[PDB]
């Protein structure tokens, strides 16, 4: 039952540094080679460097040979990575990889993967979302399925997490890939379906949060009046 | 500067047999690079399925297989299901640093769905912010080729949306777009007659949804 949960990600400032960490169970964590990879906006992935067991074997992507340090410390079943120097191209989903390493077999596979902390660099300040309801544009009458949602619109950085009725609700749900708008904000959608009889009966609420904000929002989406 | 070249897509029917293909723009692929997959399902979930070249990892279905085609890396499905679809990434060891491929999204191709559109308006708190954005849904359709034009009073509009897509749905395999039109409050009280026109290959012809600024 391994796990993997990445921690330390967030918006950072051109030029400055960020330390990231990874806690792991599951597995005798002494006993094996760690990795971290990253993904950029619209790139694909890109190994980092790993470390094997005991710390003596330290291997890195040439360009971050020196701007980024790997460490781990094996009696808190830990991993950490030392960003510095911090550049635009930095931006990314950095992730804590396993490495299953069989020398005998010259058998090398990235087994498990943690779902990643995102980070961003720039000099803007965050921003928290505004969530607008996107109105069931049907009556309880009408009989059958109605869409609605939210539109979280006006956020910095990355990312923000939806939600409906605190978790009950996950069938027929979208939330769909946040865009960038012009403005440098970013924006996304969320929408579910429900039957169109239970509009006025059932509370839909789609709950956003905003970690880089501290923002957290609960809107109720009800069929406007007329 | 070592890179890799995967194909970026390919479409393959259920019980078919698919190839992807790993190419080093150093020379061949030889044993000594240890080519293995990762496969990614959406919402980032990452797992290793090949090393060195032909081994399967622990838990990966028989009909995975990984070997050496030509002068590339290869990884052979057979039998595809609809379970298969993600985007599976190569990667090659070179000497001292591992370098991944682009990846390469697999599509398992299924019968064609036309999608169920709907139009939203505006609401008036983001009216008050003085700007005003009209969202028009494309629910769970395939394939995902989709064309969305915003027609405000009759006119076709140019560059003031964006789209976004979801990834292929895990269980019925299609996919959900989102266009959003982003007005001022300004030009949005100008006009009347808000209008999303869907073109798809399961409509005989294009689907429109629209509205009346202020009606209700
Ligand atoms: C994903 C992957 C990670 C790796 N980490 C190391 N250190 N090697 C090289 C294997 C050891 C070199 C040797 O002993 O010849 C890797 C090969 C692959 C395919």
């Amino acid at each position: 039952e391994v796990k993997l949960l990445e921690s330390g990600g967030g918006l950072a400032q051109p030029g400055g540094s960020l330390k990231l960490s990874c806690a792991a169970s599951g597995f005798d964590f002494r006993r094996y080679w760690m990795t971290w990879v990253r993904q950029a906006p619209g790139k694909g992935l890109e190994w980092i460097g790993e470390i094997n067991p005991d710390s003596r074997t330290i291997n890195y992507m040439p360009s971050l040979k020196d701007k980024f340090i790997i460490s781990r410390d094996n009696a808190k079943n830990s991993l950490y990575l030392q960003l510095s120097r911090l550049r635009s191209e930095d931006s990314a989903l950095y992730y804590c990889v396993r490495l299953d390493f069989d020398v005998y077999n010259h058998y090398y596979v990235l087994d498990y993967w943690g779902q990643g902390t995102s980070v961003t660099v720039s000099s803007a300040s965050t921003k928290g979302p505004s969530v607008f309801p996107l109105a069931p544009s049907s009556k309880s009458t009408s009989g059958g399925t109605a869409a609605l949602g939210c539109l979280v619109k006006d956020y910095f950085p990355e990312p923000v997490t939806v939600s409906w009725n605190s978790g009950a609700l996950t069938s027929g749900v979208h939330t769909f890939p946040a865009v960038l708008q012009s403005s440098g904000l970013y924006s996304l959608s969320s929408v579910v379906t429900v039957p169109s009889s239970s509009l006025g009966t059932q509370t839909y609420i789609c709950n956003v949060n905003h970690k880089p904000s501290n923002t957290k929002v609960d809107k109720k989406v009800e069929p406007k009046s007329c | 500067e070592l890179v890799v070249t995967q194909e970026s897509a390919l479409t393959t029917s259920p019980g078919e047999t698919v190839t992807l293909t790993c190419r080093s723009s150093s020379g061949a692929v030889t044993t000594s690079n240890y080519a293995t997959w990762v496969q990614e399902k959406p919402d980032h979930l990452f797992t290793g399925l090949i090393g060195g070249t032909n081994k399967r990892a622990p838990g990966v279905p028989a009909r995975f297989s990984g070997s050496l085609i030509g002068d590339r890396a290869a990884l052979t499905i057979t039998g595809a299901q609809t379970e298969d679809e993600a985007i599976y990434f190569c990667a090659l060891w070179n000497s001292n640093h591992l370098v991944f491929g682009g990846g390469t999204k697999l599509e398992i191709k299924r019968t064609v769905a036309a999608p169920s559109v709907f139009i939203f308006p505006p609401s008036d708190e983001q009216l008050k912010s003085g700007t005003a954005s009209v969202v028009c849904l494309l629910n769970n359709f395939y394939p995902r080729e989709a064309k969305v034009q915003w027609k405000v009073d009759n006119a076709l509009q140019s560059g003031n949306s964006q789209e976004s897509v979801t990834e292929q749905d895990s269980k019925d395999s299609t996919y959900s777009l989102s266009s959003t039109l982003t007005l001022s409050k300004a030009d949005y009280e100008k006009h009347k007659v808000y209008a999303c026109e869907v073109t798809h290959q399961g409509l005989s012809s294009p689907v429109t949804k629209s509205f009346n600024r202020g009606e209700c």
